[PDB]
């Protein structure tokens, strides 16, 4: 039963994040956690600030 | 080219993996079933006093 208990949790937590990437993608807006966007600030040279815009 | 400047276009990665970090609970009661099946073998000796004699 601990063993079965001890995966749940990874379980719950992924279930979290993925509501939140549904309710992001319901909404027209683009959820940065689950996309890298670290390769277009060096293909487009931004400063760390304007890339946050 | 006159006052505008021109900026090459920028390749797109196609597609991206989600992998997410997962807490590590790190629980010490699973993986214990040696303890459990040493327990299983006790094998208790007894002889019957009075059959010699
Ligand atoms: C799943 O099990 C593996 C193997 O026991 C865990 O990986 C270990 O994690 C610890 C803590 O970071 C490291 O010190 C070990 O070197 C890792 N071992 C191996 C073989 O990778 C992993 O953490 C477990 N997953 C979860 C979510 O607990």
């Amino acid at each position: 039963d601990i063993s079965i208990m001890e995966g749940m949790f990874a379980v719950q937590h992924v279930h979290t994040h993925l509501n939140h990437l549904r309710t992001m993608l319901m909404e027209r807006r683009i959820d940065w956690t689950y996309m890298s966007s670290s390769w277009l600030q060096t293909q487009l040279q931004k400063s760390d600030d304007e890339m946050k815009v | 080219c006159f006052g505008v400047t021109f900026k090459k276009p920028l390749v797109a990665e196609e597609k991206t993996s989600l992998e997410p970090q997962l807490p590590h609970l790190q629980l010490r009661l699973p993986h214990l079933v040696g303890i459990i099946a040493k327990i299983k073998g006790i094998k208790i000796e007894v002889t019957s006093s009075g059959e010699s004699i």
